[PDB]
RNA sequence: CUCCCCUGUGAGGAACUACUGUCUUCACGCAGAAAGCGUCUAGCCAUGGCGUUAGUAUGAGUGUCGUGCAGCCUCCAGGACCCCCC
RNA sequence: AACGAGACUCUGGCAUGCUAACUAGUUACGCGACCGGUCGGCGUAACUUCUUAGAGGGACAAGUGGCGU
C-alpha cells in the first residue's frame, strides 16, 4: 500500500559548509479523488455500515397494490 | 488380484512380533505392484509410517552421492535382488524382508553424555519406527560396503547381505553393527 | 389415525442436499441438487439394500446449486446457482441446452411455472428476473422488490389470476402479478430473514417461513393473514401436499407435518441414538421435496444425504 | 529374560541435545506395574516397546 | 459415445480420447507395453488390472503426451485412462458403475483421481538452490 | 502457527454485535452475510473475519460470550436463568440450630418457633490449623 | 502334595543303503574378535577412536568322504499344568 | 488506539462452469500414404477439455472427534 498511499521526495542543498540531502515523506488520506485521496482503502482497514433501523413488527399486516 | 513385480504374493508373509506388527507394511492393503509410488509421506509425522516396506529398502538404496538422484536404479537393483534371494532360500522374497528388519533393527542403544570430546554413553531403548529405519539402513550400508569393489552384483551382494540378515550369521555387516550397539549397552546400563 | 416412519436413507452425495423437487410424470425418480456443484438424477428401485441409486450426475457449475425444479414433463429441469448462473438442462441426454446470465450476485431461488412458459427466479442482487425458455430476459424489476436478498420465489398453480411469491432478507413477504410485470401486494408479519415462499396448488393457501421460526400461512386471493403455527429454531425448506392438505416444515433438528384443518402437528422427525456424538448440533434439514404420490417424502440433509419417509395408515 | 512394554503416556524429552523421549511404560503381561523409560526415535501412545533388561528404571540425562 | 479428459503430474500432460470401440488403448501412436521403462510396465496397467478388463472391452482411448519428463508421462497417461473411465462412466454408463469405479480405485491409489499441486520452487540468489546456500568462513 | 490478528477478532466481535439476528451457524452463509454488512479490501481477510464470527456463534449457544453484549442473548440468558424449583430449598420442617443460636432468637422473642430442632454442641475445640 | 499334556539325548528298536535336511574330513574364497601392548584426543583423565598383536583365535556356507545326526515307536526326564498358597 | 509482525504486491497449485482466439490447438470430414489403424502430412467447417489469460469463485482451523481455567 505504501506504494500508492505515499510521496517521498529526496533532494540535496548545496552550500559553503558542504551538501545537505533531505527527506519529506506525506502520506495522503483515503477516498473519492479529489486529486488526492486514492480511492482504493488499506487491506487492513475495515469499515462497518450502521444498521439502518427497521421497523418492528406488531400484528401481519397484507396490503393490495 | 496384486502381485509384486508381477511373480510374487505378498499376502502370505507374516509377522512374528508385536513392536513391528505396527510398523512394517505390505501384509493387506498396501502392497503395490511397483515400489515406486512418488507420494508425500514426510509430508506428516508418522505419514512414513504407513508407506510400502518394499519401497521403504528402494528408497534408501540412493544414499550415496553419484546414485543419488536416480531412483529406478534401485527399482532395478531391487528386482533382480528379490528373483536372486527366492533361489537360495526358497522363500518368499518378502518374508526375508520382514525377516532382516527384525533381526538388524537394534534394541538398545546408547546416547552420548557428557561435554564434547569425552563420550560417555547411557543406555536407553529402541523405538518401533527407529527400529525400522535403523535396520534398514544398516541393510543398505552393508549392502554398499559389502559389493564396493569386489566386483559382485548389488542385487548378489544385498541378496547376500539380506539372507545372512535373515539367518542371524554375522556375515552381514548389519547384525555386526547391530551387537556392537547392543553390546554397548550391557557395558553400560 | 395415521403414523410415520423411516425407509430409507439414499447417500449419492459429498454435500448438503440444498432443493429436493418431484414430479407426477415419473413416481420413480428424484432430482436431487447438492452442494457438491452436482444435480444428481435419482432412481429408486425400491430393492433391500438400497432404497435409490444415483443416474446422471449434472456439472454445469463452478459453484453450489442452490434451487432445483422440473418440468410437469420427464425432460428439462433448470438449476439457479451462486456462481450467478441459471440453467436449463436436459435430464435425458445429461448436457445444457440453455445459459441464463444478468444476475451479477448468487442465484438464491428459481420458480418453474405450471404453463412450462415461464421463468421467475429471485436473488441476492435483489433482483426479481423474467426469463425466457431461450435465455432471453423479460423484465427486470428494481421496484423496492425488496431491500434486501430474494431467497425463494415460487409459482401460484390456481384458476384465479396468476401470481408469483417472493420472500426477503428484510421480512417483507411480496406478492405480484404476471403480464402486468406489478407489485400486488405486500405481506409484513416477521421477525428476522425469510427462507422460503410454497404456494398451494389451490392457490389460496400459501406458507412462508424463516428465522423467526413461526410458519405464516397466507391468503393469496384475498390479500389477508390466516394463520400463525409456533415452533422452534429456523425454518428452511416448506412443501404442500398436492393431495392429503398437509403442510410440511423443515427445521434443522426436526421436520414438522402440520394438518392445516385441526392445527395438529401429526408427526415430528428426528432420529439420532448414538451417545458420544450427542454434544454435535444433529444434522440440519436443508431441503423438502413432496412427490405427487402424497406416500412418499424426500427430505434432504446436513449430513450429505437424502433420507425418505413413508406414511403407514391404519 | 525379554520383557514388552506398552506406552501409557509421553511426559517431556530428555538429552542434552534434546535427544531422548521420556515415556511412560505399562507391562504388557497383564500386571498393573509403571516404570518410567528413555527411548531414543519417534513414540507416539499406545506402541509397544522390547526390553532387555526389564527392571532398570529411568533416569534425568 | 465421446467423452475427453487429461491428466496432470509436474509439468506433464496427457490427453485421453475415449470412444466407443473394441477396447483399443494406445499412447501416442503405441500400446502399452512399447513405453520406455518396462520397469515401469506395471504402474501403467494398475487401474486396468484393478478396474478389470471387461470395463475396458467397450472403450477405445488415444492417449497424447507431451512435456515433463519420462517417469511423470507413465504417471500421466495413469491418470488419463483412470480419469477416462470414471468420467467416461458419468455420461454414458450410470453412476451406480461409476461408484463401482470410484470405489475400487480410490482405496488403492489416491493419486489416480487427483494429482499433486506440488511443483519445483525458484531458486533464489545466495545459493545453488531452492533453500541451499554457499559456504562461509570467519578466521 | 494460525491465530488470527487484532484485525480479525475486533472485526468479529463488532460485527455480531451489531448485527446478531443476521448471522447464523454456517460459514458461507456469513462470509455472503459480511461480504454486505462491512466493507472489506481483499479476501484472506473477509473469509477470516467470517469464519471467526461463526466461531464466536458457535460459543455464543453455548453461554455467555466475554467480548459482546446482545439484548437477544441477555433474553435468552432472563429464560434460560430463571427457573425455580416446586417448592424452596428454604423450606424444612426441621431446621437444625445450635443451642446459642436460640439464645439469639430467645432474645428477640422467637425461641416459640416450632420448625427448630436444638442438636448437640460439639464437645471438642478444635477450628485451628495445626501451624508448621 | 501330586498327575499328564507338550518340550529333551538318558536307554532300546525299525529305518539306517533308497528318502530328504544337519554335524565330521580336504580344496575354496568372504566377512573377522579380543586380554593386552603403544599412541592420539577430551584444559588435566579413557570409560573412547586409531595403530600393533593378525588378517591370528574364529563363524556362516559349497563340493568331497561319513556307514554318522536324525526324522517313525516306547519309556526315563524336563518343563506348561494343576493343586496349594494367597 | 498508532507504526513495526500480519494484512498487502509478485510467483506456483484448483476451475470438463464463464469470456474467447488463423499468431495455439482440438474434434469431425475430406484428400495423401503404407500395410480397420499408423503418420507433425495437406487442407476445411467444430469447439475450448488441452494451449494461452482475463473476469470472478475457492480456505475460513472449515466440518467431525480428542487435549485445553
Amino acid at each position: 500500500p505504501v506504494n500508492y498511499y505515499v510521496d517521498t521526495a529526496v533532494r540535496h542543498v548545496l552550500l559553503r559548509q558542504g551538501v545537505l540531502g533531505i527527506k519529506v515523506k506525506i502520506m495522503l488520506p483515503w477516498d473519492p479523488t479529489g486529486k488526492i485521496g486514492p480511492k482504493k482503502p488499506l487491506p487492513d482497514h475495515v469499515s462497518i455500515v450502521e444498521p439502518k433501523d427497521e421497523i418492528l413488527p406488531t400484528t401481519p399486516i397484507s396490503e393490495q397494490k | 488380484d496384486i502381485k509384486l513385480f508381477g511373480k510374487w504374493s505378498t499376502d502370505d508373509v507374516q509377522i512374528n512380533d508385536i513392536s513391528l506388527q505396527d510398523y512394517i507394511a505390505v501384509k493387506e492393503k498396501y502392497a503395490k505392484y511397483l515400489p515406486h509410488s512418488a507420494g508425500r509421506y514426510a509430508a506428516k509425522r508418522f505419514r512414513k509410517a504407513q508407506c510400502p516396506i518394499v519401497e521403504r529398502l528402494t528408497n534408501s538404496m540412493m544414499m550415496h552421492g553419484r546414485n543419488n538422484g536416480k531412483k529406478l536404479m534401485t527399482v532395478r537393483i531391487v528386482k533382480h535382488a528379490f528373483e536372486i534371494i527366492h533361489l537360495l532360500t526358497g522363500e518368499n522374497p518378502l518374508q526375508v524382508l520382514v525377516n532382516a528388519i527384525i533381526n538388524s533393527g537394534p534394541r538398545e542403544d546408547s546416547t552420548r553424555i557428557g561435554r564434547a570430546g569425552t563420550v560417555r554413553r547411557q543406555a536407553v531403548d529402541v523405538s518401533p519406527l527407529r527400529r525400522v529405519n535403523q535396520a534398514i539402513w544398516l541393510l543398505c550400508t552393508g549392502a554398499r560396503e559389502a559389493a564396493f569393489r569386489n566386483i559382485k552384483t548389488i542385487a548378489e551382494c544385498l541378496a547376500d547381505e539380506l539372507i545372512n540378515a535373515a539367518k542371524g550369521s554375522s556375515n552381514s555387516y548389519a547384525i555386526k553393527k547391530k551387537d556392537e550397539l547392543e553390546r554397548v549397552a550391557k557395558s553400560n546400563r | 389415525t395415521e403414523q410415520m416412519t423411516l425407509r430409507g436413507t439414499l447417500k449419492g452425495h459429498n454435500g448438503w442436499v440444498t432443493q429436493i423437487a418431484t414430479t407426477p410424470q415419473f413416481p420413480d425418480m428424484i432430482l436431487s441438487a447438492s452442494r457438491d456443484k452436482t444435480i444428481i438424477m435419482w432412481k429408486l428401485t425400491r430393492d433391500e439394500t438400497n432404497y435409490g441409486i444415483p443416474q446422471r450426475a449434472l456439472r454445469g457449475h463452478s459453484h453450489f446449486v442452490s434451487d432445483v425444479v422440473i418440468s410437469s414433463d420427464g425432460q428439462f429441469a433448470l438449476s439457479g446457482s451462486w456462481d450467478g448462473t441459471l440453467r436449463l438442462w436436459d435430464l435425458t441426454t445429461g448436457t445444457t441446452t440453455r445459459r441464463f446470465v444478468g444476475h451479477t450476485k448468487d442465484v438464491l431461488s428459481v420458480a418453474f411455472s405450471s404453463d412450462n412458459r415461464q421463468i421467475v427466479s429471485g436473488s441476492r442482487d435483489k433482483t426479481i428476473k423474467l426469463w425466457n425458455t431461450l435465455g432471453v430476459c423479460k423484465y427486470t424489476v428494481q421496484d423496492e422488490s425488496h431491500s434486501e436478498w430474494v431467497s425463494c420465489v415460487r409459482f401460484s398453480p390456481n384458476s384465479s389470476n396468476p401470481i408469483i411469491v417472493s420472500c426477503g432478507w428484510d421480512k417483507l413477504v411480496k406478492v405480484w402479478n404476471l403480464a402486468n410485470c406489478k407489485l400486488k401486494t405486500n405481506h409484513i408479519g416477521h421477525t428476522g430473514y425469510l427462507n422460503t415462499v410454497t404456494v398451494s396448488p389451490d392457490g389460496s393457501l400459501c406458507a412462508s417461513g424463516g428465522k423467526d421460526g413461526q410458519a405464516m400461512l397466507w391468503d393469496l386471493n384475498e390479500g389477508k393473514h390466516l394463520y400463525t403455527l409456533d415452533g422452534g429454531d429456523i425454518i428452511n425448506a416448506l412443501c404442500f401436499s398436492p393431495n392429503r392438505y398437509w403442510l410440511c416444515a423443515a427445521t434443522g433438528p426436526s421436520i414438522k407435518i402440520w394438518d392445516l384443518e385441526g392445527k395438529i402437528i401429526v408427526d415430528e422427525l428426528k432420529q439420532e441414538v448414538i451417545s458420544t456424538s450427542s454434544k454435535a448440533e444433529p444434522p440440519q434439514c436443508t431441503s423438502l421435496a413432496w412427490s405427487a404420490d402424497g406416500q412418499t417424502l424426500f427430505a434432504g440433509y446436513t449430513d450429505n444425504l437424502v433420507r425418505v419417509w413413508q406414511v403407514t395408515i391404519g | 529374560p525379554i520383557k514388552l512394554a506398552r506406552v501409557t503416556k509421553v511426559l517431556g524429552r530428555t538429552g542434552s541435545q534434546g535427544q531422548c523421549t521420556q515415556v511412560r511404560v505399562e507391562f504388557m503381561d497383564d500386571t498393573s506395574r509403571s516404570i518410567i523409560r528413555n527411548v531414543k526415535g519417534p513414540v507416539r501412545e499406545g506402541d509397544v516397546l522390547t526390553l532387555l533388561e526389564s527392571e532398570r528404571e529411568a533416569r534425568r540425562l | 459415445q465421446s467423452v475427453q479428459v487429461f491428466g496432470r503430474k509436474k509439468t506433464a500432460t496427457a490427453v485421453a480420447h475415449c470412444k466407443r470401440g473394441n477396447g483399443l488403448i494406445k499412447v501416442n501412436g503405441r500400446p502399452l507395453e512399447m513405453i520406455e521403462p518396462r520397469t515401469l510396465q506395471y504402474k501403467l496397467l494398475e487401474p486396468v488390472l484393478l478396474l478389470g478388463k471387461e470395463r475396458f472391452a467397450g472403450v477405445d482411448i488415444r492417449v497424447r503426451v507431451k512435456g515433463g519428463g519420462h517417469v511423470a508421462q507413465i504417471y500421466a497417461i495413469r491418470q488419463s485412462i483412470s480419469k477416462a473411465l470414471v468420467a467416461y462412466y458419468q455420461k454414458y454408463v450410470d453412476e451406480a458403475s461409476k461408484k463401482e469405479i470410484k470405489d475400487i480405485l480410490i482405496q488403492y491409489d489416491r493419486t489416480l483421481l487427483v494429482a499433486d499441486p506440488r511443483r519445483c520452487e525458484s531458486k533464489k540468489f545466495g545459493g545453488p538452490g531452492a533453500r541451499a546456500r554457499y559456504q562461509k568462513s570467519y578466521r | 502457527g494460525r491465530v488470527r490478528t487484532k484485525t480479525v477478532k475486533k472485526a468479529a466481535r463488532v460485527i455480531i454485535e451489531k448485527y446478531y439476528t443476521r448471522l447464523g451457524n454456517d460459514f458461507h452463509t456469513n462470509k455472503r452475510v459480511c461480504e454486505e454488512i462491512a466493507i472489506i479490501p481483499s479476501k484472506k481477510l473477509r473469509n477470516k473475519i467470517a469464519g471467526y464470527v461463526t466461531h464466536l456463534m458457535k460459543r455464543i449457544q453455548r453461554g455467555p460470550v466475554r467480548g459482546i453484549s446482545i439484548k437477544l442473548q441477555e433474553e435468552e440468558r432472563e429464560r434460560r436463568d430463571n427457573y425455580v424449583p416446586e417448592v424452596s430449598a428454604l423450606d424444612q420442617e426441621i431446621i437444625e440450630v445450635d443451642p446459642d443460636t436460640k439464645e439469639m432468637l430467645k432474645l428477640l422473642d422467637f425461641g416459640s418457633l416450632s420448625n427448630l430442632q436444638v442438636t448437640q454442641p460439639t464437645v471438642g475445640m478444635n477450628f485451628k490449623t495445626p501451624r508448621g
